[PDB]
């Protein structure tokens, strides 16, 4: 005898859909978690990346910062061999995470990659000295690469998940912060003090790179 | 644990202490050092086929000898050195021997049920580093073990 | 056994009921275990598309659903539903719609 | 506690100053000094009853305790204050912990028991013999606190297992194994004690062999 | 008979010396890798730490710099909970690795933790803009911790493995780099250009921390 | 490989084939599915002690 079920001339069939497996409820009691951190907020974890793009959509760089044991470890890799010219660049933390080509939160000229809602994205309770709103610099040689670290922890994983997504914006200046003290140097109006705009955050020409730190 | 400790004591130590060929017998039995990976398979062969085969052959010889060298008897009224006074095989001896076999296997089954023997689950797996305080063999090897215990630690050290 | 049917010969394929969409394009996944006594049927012959079993010389026509066209076997090899997951790796799109090993009393129901 | 210390002192002064001299210093050749023994040692020893000891011999035997839990705690607190040392575990309320000392893992507890405890006690915590009149007692009477404190303070000719040597988790596992092996019913019949070869051979020779010989005497004819 | 060798009462003995295990020879030659890196010099590897101490001999920060896949993946953590005040400490890379309390390589005033042989330790072939020697502001809030990184890779492990050991020095300034442009701001002498001392490297008051990056 | 595939064919397949008790015989002999971890010890006993006896 022939087996009861055989042969199907009609119903040609269809191409199988792309498989989308489901997380294991049986094997895993809960949901597997990756990076571990205190995360004193809605939850960010010990894994946070970001891609800083250019005005034309090119990837200027790729940053990544995450908390491990209460101190945020970070690192940035150059996205292109010649993203930065043979000089220096100043990286600052901007409260507004929109890494747009050009935007202006206040009523005024919209600088390139100037979506920040002010200067350095300081802490909520800190608005004086240069708090975590200022990041480490990016010095590019003829090679044109970026890899270096500092110790900037005025904000933590908890503060990172603020009301609005933050960003890292790199302009093309060095790191001085009114290095000309009032004893010798003088201002435009004759006062020996520094400039408020310069002290608030690293101010330079048109922004070179900008990347949202909301797990971009 | 218990039986492996017994093996380590007797089969290994006694075998390996024998003067001229002790270590050679040990290595040839164990396929190398004491925990050699062939000891239990070798003992399994010896215990299910080899030694029981010899025991069966010798029991056959024993019973055949008893059968054809008529069973001896105690002195009695009609019992002499040239006769066997008793009962014939068929009616009485066969039935009573079969009944005795039934009763003996009944005793053995009752004891297998009601009395616990060798709780290996209690006796963890053999590990050289682990041991208990009992460390005895079955009652038939208990006399050899007792000889080991009692003999007064006399060791001789010939030239090297 | 995952076999790649030639595109030219893809037009000779005849599919089983409930197994028409099992193949992923020109990839067909058939159990290696022979449907008769369960030896692997590893001897795949291309340009004939015949999965031969060495234990008792049974050929299964891979082009058609892997039905036996020679030898002691009388049931087709179970066809695994296959697809590609994310990243393009091959994954099974389900389980065999029939018991896959050799047949037995409690089967075909 | 002040009153607990006072009660411990009063019990000590009329119980043991003859052999653990007042000031907790030991009487030379009658008893060791209790400085540093701690509350765990006092709890285990007095609760097992060994300490109201009325002989110097190979080993101090166990016996009914001479003090109730409150007096045991008083004596332990007194000794701990005087010397300072290991403390008996306690539960949330404050009573000596019994169920909290049952470690979750029993295979690990059994492995540790065999490596460390069975060395002298038994495969399953029955007793064992020692050099000269000493012996490792059966553990089936000991309660989890008693087992834990026995490990914590080597009572007598027993190695002292510190928390560093056997983390309290390991001691809890060993306690779980001890209680489980003690309270577990013998599968397969009456475990004749816990020693296999000797009780099994005696039971053979007495139960099976007398049965066989008596049946043979019934079947056969004396002559 | 009794065993030939026993009972050596004499020679009380000595306490065993601290064991100094020898490395496994070619036999067990297997060993853990110390870190893969380009290592365009005598060899530094993908592992390098450093401790930035204060003038009182106490550790302030702990930096870590090492190439991972051709770029330095660095990270810095504050070694004390109150090292940096509520503000931005300006990091920089000094060519001289001696993290002395106060030294002056040239003939002049010896500033605290001023052992650097110049401003920012740029590359050998680069001495203009703020190359990898320069660094930006890392912020420590009232919590007093520092952990945040950037992309400053004008140099590499080969460049770090230079003739003289380098150091990470944190002064008490931000990163602006003449944020007041010449269009509006003016200097002491009236020239709208910036100061060379401020442009070469981040100039600030007394140095806060300094640590040699020679695997300190 | 040869003897194992021969066993798989003959013993396992023809045992499972038997109508009313085939699968039960297979499970009793192998103590489970075909590669059951008692097959070769059982065959060793049968081959060195039982069948030779
Ligand atoms: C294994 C362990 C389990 C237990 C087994 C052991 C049992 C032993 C008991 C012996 C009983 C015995 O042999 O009786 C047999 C006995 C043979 O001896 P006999 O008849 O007295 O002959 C004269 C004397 O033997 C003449 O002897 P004798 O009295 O002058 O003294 C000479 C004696 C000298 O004494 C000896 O030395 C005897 C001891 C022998 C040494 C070792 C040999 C045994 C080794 C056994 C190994 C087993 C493994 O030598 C022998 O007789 C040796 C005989 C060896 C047979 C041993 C059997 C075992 O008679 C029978 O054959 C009766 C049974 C008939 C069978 C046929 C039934 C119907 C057929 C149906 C077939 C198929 C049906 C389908 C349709
Ligand atoms: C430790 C605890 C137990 C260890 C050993 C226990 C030994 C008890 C054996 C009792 C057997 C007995 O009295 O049977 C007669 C008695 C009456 O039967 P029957 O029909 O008059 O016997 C036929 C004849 O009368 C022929 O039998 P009989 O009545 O003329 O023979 C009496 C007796 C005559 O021999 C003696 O007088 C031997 C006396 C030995 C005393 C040594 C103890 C000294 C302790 C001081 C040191 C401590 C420090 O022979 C023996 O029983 C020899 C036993 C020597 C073993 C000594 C172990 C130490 O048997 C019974 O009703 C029950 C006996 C159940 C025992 C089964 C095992 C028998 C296997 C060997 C027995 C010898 C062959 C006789 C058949
Ligand atoms: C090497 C060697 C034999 C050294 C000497 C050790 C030894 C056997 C000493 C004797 C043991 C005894 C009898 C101790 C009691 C104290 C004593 C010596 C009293 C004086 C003896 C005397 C002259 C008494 C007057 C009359 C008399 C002879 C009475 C003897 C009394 C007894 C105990 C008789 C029966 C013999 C007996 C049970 C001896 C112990 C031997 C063994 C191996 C018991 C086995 C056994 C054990 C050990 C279990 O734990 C067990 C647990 C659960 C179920 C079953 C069993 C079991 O069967
Ligand atoms: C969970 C589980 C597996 C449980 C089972 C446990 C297990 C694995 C195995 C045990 C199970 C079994 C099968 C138990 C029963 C064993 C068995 C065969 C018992 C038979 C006893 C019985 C049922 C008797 C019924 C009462 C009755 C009517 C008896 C008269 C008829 C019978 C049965 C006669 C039998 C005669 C008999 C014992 C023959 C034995 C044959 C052999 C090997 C030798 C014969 C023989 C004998 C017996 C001598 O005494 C002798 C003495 C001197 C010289 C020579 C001989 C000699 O050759
Ligand atoms: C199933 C297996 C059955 C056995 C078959 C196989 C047996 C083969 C045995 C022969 C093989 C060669 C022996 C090797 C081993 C050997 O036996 O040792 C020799 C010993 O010759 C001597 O001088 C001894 C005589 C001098 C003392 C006088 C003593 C009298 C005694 C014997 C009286 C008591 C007897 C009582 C009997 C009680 C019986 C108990 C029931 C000397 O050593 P050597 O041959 O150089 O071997 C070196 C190793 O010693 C070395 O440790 C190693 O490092 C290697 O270098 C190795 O090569
Ligand atoms: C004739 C065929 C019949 C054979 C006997 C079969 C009896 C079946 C009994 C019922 C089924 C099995 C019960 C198994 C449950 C069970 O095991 O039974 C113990 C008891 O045990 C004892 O004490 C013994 C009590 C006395 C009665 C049994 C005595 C029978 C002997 C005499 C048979 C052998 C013959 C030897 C002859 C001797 C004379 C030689 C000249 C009871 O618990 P326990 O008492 O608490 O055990 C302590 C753990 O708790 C605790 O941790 C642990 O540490 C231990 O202390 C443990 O004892
Ligand atoms: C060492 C081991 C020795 C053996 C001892 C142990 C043997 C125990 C066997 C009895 C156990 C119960 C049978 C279980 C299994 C069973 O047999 O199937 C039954 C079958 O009854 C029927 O209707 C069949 C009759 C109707 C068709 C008429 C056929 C006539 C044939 C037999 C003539 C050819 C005979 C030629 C002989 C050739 C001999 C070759 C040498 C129906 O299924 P069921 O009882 O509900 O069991 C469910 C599973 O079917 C279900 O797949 C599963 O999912 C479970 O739910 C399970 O519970
Ligand atoms: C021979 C070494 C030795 C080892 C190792 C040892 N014990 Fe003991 N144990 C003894 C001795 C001896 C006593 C009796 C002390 C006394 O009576 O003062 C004892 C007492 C005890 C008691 C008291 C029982 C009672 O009822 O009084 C318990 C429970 C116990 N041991 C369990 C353990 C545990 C748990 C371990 C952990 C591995 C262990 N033993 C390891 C020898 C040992
Ligand atoms: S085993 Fe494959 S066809 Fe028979």
């Amino acid at each position: 005898c022939s087996p009861p079920g055989e042969t199907a001339s009609s119903e040609p069939g269809t191409t199988p859909a792309i498989w989308t497996g489901s997380p294991s409820p049986a094997a895993p009691s809960g949901e597997d978690h990756g990076g571990g951190h205190g995360a004193g907020a809605a939850g960010a974890g010990e894994t946070l990346t970001a891609e800083l793009k250019t005005a034309d959509g090119t990837s200027v760089a790729t940053a990544d910062f995450q908390f491990a044991d209460g101190f945020a470890t970070v690192t940035i890799e150059t996205t292109t061999p010649g993203r930065l010219t043979p000089g220096f660049h100043g990286v600052h933390i901007h409260s507004v995470g929109k890494c747009e080509a050009n935007s202006v939160a206040p009523t005024g000229g919209a600088p390139g990659d100037f979506n920040s809602a002010g200067g350095h994205f300081q802490v909520s309770g800190h608005s004086g000295h240069p708090a975590s709103g200022d990041l480490s610099s990016l010095q590019v040689r003829a090679d044109g690469s970026g890899k270096l670290v500092t110790t900037t922890d005025a904000f933590t994983a908890e503060d990172l998940l603020d009301g609005a997504k933050t960003a890292i914006i790199i302009h093309e200046k060095a790191d001085n912060f009114a290095n000309i003290p009032p004893e010798r140097y003088q201002q435009v109006n004759g006062a020996p003090g520094p400039d408020q705009t310069t002290m608030a955050t690293g101010d330079a020409g048109s922004r070179v790179a900008c990347g949202v730190i909301s797990a971009g | 644990l218990l039986s492996g400790t017994g093996i380590r004591a007797a089969l290994s130590g006694i075998t390996m202490g024998i003067p001229v060929i002790g270590t050679w017998m040990h290595w040839a039995l164990f396929g190398g050092d004491f925990p050699g990976e062939i000891l239990i398979p070798r003992l399994y062969a010896l215990h299910i086929l080899l030694i029981p085969g010899i025991i069966l052959a010798l029991i056959g010889a024993h019973l055949a000898l008893v059968w054809f060298q008529k069973h001896t008897q105690f002195p009695g009224p009609g019992r002499t050195e040239t006769n066997v006074v008793g009962v014939r095989v068929m009616p009485v001896f066969a039935v009573k021997s079969g009944a005795f076999f039934a009763m003996i296997t009944g005793v053995l089954g009752l004891m297998g049920g009601l009395l616990t023997i060798n709780p290996i689950w209690n006796l963890g797996p053999y590990k050289p580093s682990q041991v208990s305080a009992g460390s005895q063999p079955d009652f038939y090897m208990m006399w050899t073990d007792g000889l080991i215990r009692l003999w007064p630690a006399w060791e001789f050290y010939p030239f090297g | 056994m995952l076999i790649r049917i030639k595109p030219a010969d893809m037009h000779r394929v005849i599919k089983r009921k409930g197994q028409e969409s099992f193949n992923f394009g020109e990839l067909f996944a058939y159990t290696k275990v022979c449907s008769h006594l369960g030896c692997p049927s590893s001897l795949y012959e291309q340009q004939t598309y015949r999965i031969l079993c060495p234990c008792h010389q049974s050929q299964f026509d891979a082009l058609e659903f892997a039905k036996p066209i020679f030898g002691p076997a009388a049931r087709a090899l179970a066809q695994l539903p296959i697809t590609i997951d994310e990243d393009g790796y091959l994954v099974a799109n389900g389980d065999f719609v029939e018991p896959v090993g050799p047949a037995f009393w409690e089967r075909k129901s | 506690q002040s009153a607990l210390l006072r009660t411990g002192k009063q019990l000590f002064e009329t119980s043991c100053v003859s052999c653990h001299g007042a000031n907790l210093q030991g009487v030379p050749d009658r008893g060791p000094s209790l400085i540093g023994t701690g509350e765990a040692a006092v709890y285990f020893q007095v609760s097992t009853g060994r300490m109201p000891a009325m002989r110097g011999e190979a080993q101090a035997p166990s016996k009914p305790p001479h003090f109730d839990e409150s007096q045991i705690d008083a004596l332990g607190a007194y000794v701990q204050a005087n010397g300072g040392g290991p403390t008996v575990p306690r539960d949330d309320h404050g009573a000596v912990a019994q169920e909290s000392l049952i470690g979750g893992d029993v295979a690990r507890g059994g492995d540790l028991f065999r490596l460390n405890c069975a060395s002298c006690h038994n495969f399953t915590g029955k007793g064992g013999a020692l050099s000269s009149g000493k012996y490792a007692p059966d553990l089936g009477d000991a309660n989890p606190a008693q087992i834990y404190t026995a490990m914590l303070t080597g009572p007598q000719n027993m190695p002292k297992f510190s928390d560093r040597q056997l983390t309290p988790d390991e001691k809890r596992d060993i306690v779980a194994y001890v209680r489980e092996s003690a309270e577990t019913p013998s599968y397969g019949g009456y475990g004749l004690g816990g020693f296999g070869p000797a009780p099994e051979g005696m039971a053979m020779w007495i139960i099976g062999m007398v049965a066989a010989i008596g049946v043979a005497m019934w079947i056969g004819s004396r002559a």
